[PDB]
């Protein structure tokens, strides 16, 4: 499964650009597409989303109107046309696949992303833990907090944990706050209820270094957490 | 209240419904012909020339902007009454009978005439409770084998109650009438009888005409006129 | 000798199936009814579940 | 003139009206139940259900109107000629759509564009029903404004009312007649074209369909002719023969409703 | 020799008949004479799953008791979220002729089988979000009537060859062949302990086999027509059979002879599918009267009737928690039935 990206670099402010995610190795049509941005030295923030068949398109309030996200299924491409880039649009951009059905794994795979540099209601997620020193082999816990309860009446809780080890794109650890992802070790686990939730790592490995993010999916203006950084 | 990806899953279900209805409308546009008959009774050659160059064998062929699905079930050796209801709804049953098989006896049992076995199968399939209205395209194959077989051997062995005058025309007419005599529920089922022309093309043309007629009758029944 | 072989296999089949320990039908019926009664309250099919706990409205 | 003739025609009218009402209500019940259970219906069934509700409401309006007129009992809702006119236009449009649907389904053409349009009619048939209802409303609006101006008055207005009413009636009838005529032409062409390929059950079904179409065409053209004579009743027989004329018209409509009774596939399948 | 072998086979059959008669001191009817009756069970169609465009022939419940799998002649295996009527998946079958389907206990695979004599195992969980044909198990020369997964790698399939087969999915080969039925097997049920499985055929008999030994442990008879349905009691030591004769007969494994038969003068048609309830007190059998009937197993009295379909009730299933009853019929509809307090 590949989610490479193209288009970006140095642009002048107030201009226009187009980011192209060239998916390959999986069924484009069945999956929903997400555009998620990360400030160069800061955490993630959700930008845009298109569903299967382009039936529903959602944008963040910050980028509403200026951005247009579309897809070309026959060519298996995801396009983001951005107009009038302000100073805050300079970011690391990722395309994320997310198929939505019972028992699915939304936000399973993330692309490498494009670096865009310009010349100079919503739920809140708080991670007061921030940076924490960790020693390999120990058991650590990362706490995430929600503005309001994310336990929908259907019985599901709606956190998605992502691990971004330094140098490349983040990957999914836990979906629906308690379900282990695919291809990720067993040691990772998630628990909690209500508004304060935790992710527990029973044993710390060399590749578990990096930052962790918690994201909600109850109300569609998705908001990522600050991100707790685990280092040796 | 519906969750965000609960709503997304509902939209996915709607898309799957759209695909399902498109596929169903495409499938209802094709003609499902159930082809069954006695073994070596020209079934293989029939499917061969109307292909126009185990388990169920599905043959797809298009004639004059009409899709045709042909469903050969000769491989199945089990009790047909346990699965024949799967074919309730076929446009027609393309029965094949070896016209030249009025002398040869069954290999398994020598006390039953092969043509008699074909007649028994035809009786079982026409009067089946699952085909009280599905038409039957009957194919009397091996016409040219019978053309030379008649002047040696008589119909008396196959049908003792036969008048005489052992020529092709009256013998074929007698066999045809005897086969359609098994059709108990007349005026609601049709037996389109055709003598196959192994050297010609009109074999599929006759099937097209019969299928068009059955489609017209089914449409009239759907509109309630008939 | 195909008929002989098949009859021999048939004979072995009922020879094997004859030597099964059998219990009185009274005891088996008592066990069946005990299982039915023991899980009677667990089964929402026999005893209707309260509407709140019902996941089908 | 004799009172026994009047009372006899009035009893036959009330019996025809009641049988029309129960027939239409039975169709409403059975076809609505089937539609609710299946959530889908073949277009003949939707046409039959719409025409059933139209016939029920039209017969109720006709009974109320005729009773108010003959008994000279003035009432707020007794005089409802505009409702009867709108509902007559509705039943005419539904009958025309029924005949066009017979046209599209029975015809065995294989043209790509024609079949394109065909499956678009089958898919969007409820939208065609809604279109028939809205064109009925649009066409009946001139009749409503004519009634409003005539009640405000209570010449050119009378001629405008006559033209509006007759065009409202005759617009669906042209489509219905054309569809019926071409269906007869196609069925008879198929009957005559057969040669050495005789199909006795199939020709029997074709002849039965042709006979049913003939019954429907004769009944509906007689109904159209009698309503047209009524529309020209100013220059024709005086409505003093109310009971006999009404009995004639609704005997025609009873034959039409019974024909569509016997032409309903769901009713015979269920029964 | 053949005469002697046949005579001694009849002698052993007579001996086992005598053993069954001796062990039948008192049937299940008298021992449940004073048992409290089930009462009039009334059921409601809590959800109707529409979307099929042909006759539904099979339906299996997921182990989570919420996901459902339905197979129909339109050529599509539809996976439904029964709670919200959402349709999770629509796998396009290679052959539209399907008469059996199964949900793997882990939920990672679905089995499909029909007149192609091939059991297609479809892998739901893939990196690419499309269900693919994980395996095409072939080797049966008759129509596949029932498939049941065991441990995501072994599947038992009963065919029209009068044979059942245990398949190792990874290799695709037939580990064991279960032979002995005179007629073609039409249904197949697995014991809760997955040690044994019972299958009924058209020879009016149902045989109980051990899965790993591969030999017919027991054979049960008493029916007059083909066994179209089989279902294991949740205890694992009993099973019920539905036949074309309008009777459902309950045989337990420890005492071979049948315990009770459920029948009525009104119903004449053939039972298409049978499924027990979690407590085993209720036995729900579909019929050709276009409706299914809930019998009380202990008292053999018809508890209720779920008249909600306009065609043959082809498949019946009960959730593992006993919270729902899926009933799929030839009218292209699946109805989930539940009680009301
Ligand atoms: O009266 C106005 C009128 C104009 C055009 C068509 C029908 C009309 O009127 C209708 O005539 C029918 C036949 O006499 C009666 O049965 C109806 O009750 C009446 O409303």
């Amino acid at each position: 499964v590949q989610l490479v990206e193209s288009g970006g670099g140095l642009v002048q402010p107030g201009g226009s650009r187009k980011l192209s995610c060239s998916a390959s190795g999986f069924a484009f049509s069945s999956f929903g597409m997400h555009w998620v941005r990360q400030a160069p030295e800061k955490g993630l923030e959700w930008v845009a989303y298109i569903s299967s068949g382009s039936g529903t398109i959602y944008y963040a309030d910050t980028v509403k109107g200026r951005f247009t996200i579309s897809r070309d299924d026959p060519k298996n491409t995801l396009f983001l046309q951005m107009t009038s880039l302000r100073s805050e649009d300079t970011a690391m951009y990722y395309c994320v696949r997310s198929i939505y059905y019972y028992g699915s794994s939304p936000f399973d795979f993330w692309g490498q992303g494009t670096t865009l540099t310009v010349s100079s209601s919503d739920i809140v997620m708080t991670q007061a833990t921030s940076s924490v020193p960790v020693t390999p082999g120990e058991s650590v816990s990362i706490s995430c907090r929600s503005s309001k309860s994310l336990l929908h009446s259907n019985g599901n809780t709606y956190l998605y944990w992502f691990l971004q080890r330094p140098g490349q794109s983040p990957q999914l650890l836990i979906y629906r706050m308690s379900n282990l992802a695919s291809g990720v070790p067993d040691r990772f686990s998630g628990s909690g209820s209500g508004t304060a939730f935790t992710l527990t790592i029973s044993r710390l490995e060399a590749e578990d270094v990096g930052v962790y993010y918690c994201m909600q999916h109850l109300e569609y203006p998705l908001t990522f957490g600050a991100g707790t950084k685990l280092e040796l | 209240t519906v969750s965000a990806e609960d709503k997304a899953a509902a939209e996915r279900s709607k898309m799957i419904d759209k695909n399902l209805r498109e596929d169903g409308e495409k499938a209802a546009r094709e003609v499902k012909l159930l082809l069954l008959g006695a073994g070596e009774s020209g079934k293989n050659t029939i499917v061969k020339q109307m292909k126009i160059i185990t388990g169920i064998v599905e043959t797809h062929f298009t004639f004059k902007d009409l899709h045709f699905k042909m469903f050969d079930v000769g491989a199945q050796r089990s009790e047909r009454k346990k699965w024949i209801h799967c074919f309730e709804g076929v446009t027609a049953i393309i029965f094949c009978v070896a016209l030249s098989a009025y002398d040869l006896v069954l290999a398994e049992d020598e006390e039953m005439n092969r043509m008699h076995e074909s007649m028994k199968l035809f009786d079982s399939i026409c009067n089946n409770k699952w085909f009280t209205d599905t038409s039957i395209i009957l194919f009397l194959n091996k016409k040219d084998l019978f053309e030379e077989k008649i002047t040696h051997s008589p119909l008396t062995i196959c049908f003792p109650e036969y008048t005489g005058a052992n020529k092709y025309d009256e013998a074929a007419s007698y066999i045809q009438s005897k086969f359609e005599d098994l059709n108990k529920r007349k005026d609601t089922k049709e037996i389109y009888t055709h003598f196959t022309c192994s050297t010609d093309t009109k074999n599929v043309q006759f099937v097209f005409d019969a299928v068009t007629d059955v489609i017209i009758k089914n449409n009239l029944k759907d509109c309630g006129l008939f | 000798t195909a008929s002989i072989a098949q009859a021999r296999k048939l004979v072995e089949q009922l020879k094997m199936e004859a030597n099964i320990d059998r219990i009185k039908v009274s005891k088996a019926a008592a066990d069946l009814m005990a299982y039915c009664e023991a899980h009677a309250k667990e089964d929402p099919l026999l005893t209707p579940v309260p509407a709140s706990e019902n996941p089908f409205r | 003139i004799p009172i026994q003739l009047t009372v006899f025609f009035m009893i036959i009218y009330v019996l025809e009206s009641l049988t029309i009402i129960v027939q239409s209500s039975l169709i409403v019940a059975v076809l609505g139940r089937e539609w609710l259970q299946v959530r889908r219906l073949m277009p003949v069934d939707m046409i039959l259900i719409s025409l059933g509700i139209s016939r029920f409401c039209l017969q109720w309006a006709s009974m109320l109107n005729n009773f108010c007129s003959y008994f000279n009992l003035n009432y707020v809702l007794c005089n409802l000629t505009i409702t009867w006119e709108f509902f007559n236009i509705l039943t005419f449009w539904l009958n025309s759509l029924l005949t066009v649907f017979y046209c599209i389904k029975v015809s065995s053409f294989t043209h790509h564009i024609f079949l394109w349009l065909r499956w678009r009619i089958l898919r969007l048939f409820p939208w065609i029903l809604l279109g028939c209802l809205m064109i009925t409303c649009v066409t009946i609006i001139p009749s409503a404004i004519g009634n409003y101006i005539q009640i405000q008055l209570l010449e050119n207005f009378h001629q405008y009312q006559f033209q509006a009413h007759t065009v409202a009636l005759v617009i669906p009838f042209i489509l219905f007649l054309a569809s019926t005529i071409f269906l007869m032409a196609s069925l008879t062409k198929q009957i005559q074209h057969h040669s050495t390929g005789h199909c006795n059950p199939s020709m029997k079904a074709r002849f039965t369909a042709l006979r049913s179409l003939a019954v429907l065409f004769i009944v509906f053209t007689s109904y159209f002719l009698t309503i047209l004579i009524t529309i020209i009743g100013t220059l024709f027989d005086k409505r003093c023969w109310l009971w006999v004329w009404e009995a004639f018209v609704y005997a025609f409509i009873l034959m039409h409703s019974t024909s569509l009774m016997l032409s309903s596939p769901t009713l015979k399948r269920i029964l | 020799e053949l005469d002697q072998l046949r005579q001694e086979a009849e002698q052993l059959k007579n001996q086992i008949r005598d053993a069954r008669k001796a062990c039948a001191d008192a049937t299940l009817s008298q021992i449940t004479n004073n048992i409290d009756p089930v009462g009039r069970i009334q059921m409601r169609t809590r959800r109707t799953l529409r979307g099929h465009l042909a006759k539904i022939y099979a339906m299996h419940w997921g182990t989570d008791s919420r996901l459902l799998v339905s197979a129909s002649q339109d050529g599509k295996l539809i996976i439904w979220d029964s709670y919200t009527t959402n349709k999770v998946h629509a796998i396009p079958l290679r052959s539209s002729w399907v008469m059996t389907c199964a949900y793997a206990p882990s939920g990672n695979y679905v089995a499909c089988g029909g007149l192609d004599n091939i059991c297609s195992i479809y892998n739901l969980k893939t990196r690419e979000g499309n269900v693919r044909v994980s395996r095409e198990l072939a080797g049966h020369t008759g129509y596949l009537s029932c498939c049941r997964f065991l441990d995501d790698n072994q599947i038992v399939t009963s065919s029209g060859d009068t044979t059942c087969a245990l398949w190792d999915i990874e290799t695709g080969q037939q580990t064991t062949t279960f032979t002995g039925h005179t007629g073609d097997v039409m249904s197949l049920s697995l014991a809760p302990d997955t040690r044994l499985f019972v299958s009924g055929a058209c020879d009016a008999s149902a045989k109980l086999w051990d899965v790993r030994e591969g030999m017919c442990r027991q054979t049960f008879t008493g029916h007059e027509s083909d066994i179209n349905a089989i279902c294991f009691f949740p205890n694992g030591n009993a099973f019920a059979t539905g036949s074309d004769d309008a009777t459902c007969r309950l045989f337990d494994l420890r005492a071979d002879q049948e315990l009770m038969t459920y029948s009525h003068d009104n119903i004449i048609c053939g039972i298409t599918s049978v499924s027990f309830s979690k407590s085993g007190r209720l036995l729900l059998a579909g019929y050709d009267d276009f409706n299914c009937n809930v019998w009380d197993a202990l008292k053999a009295d018809r508890a209720g009737v779920l008249a909600g379909h306009d065609n043959r009730v082809s498949c019946l299933g009960v959730t593992d928690d006993g919270m729902a009853v899926a009933t799929g019929s030839w009218d292209s509809f699946l109805k989930i039935w539940n009680g009301s307090s």
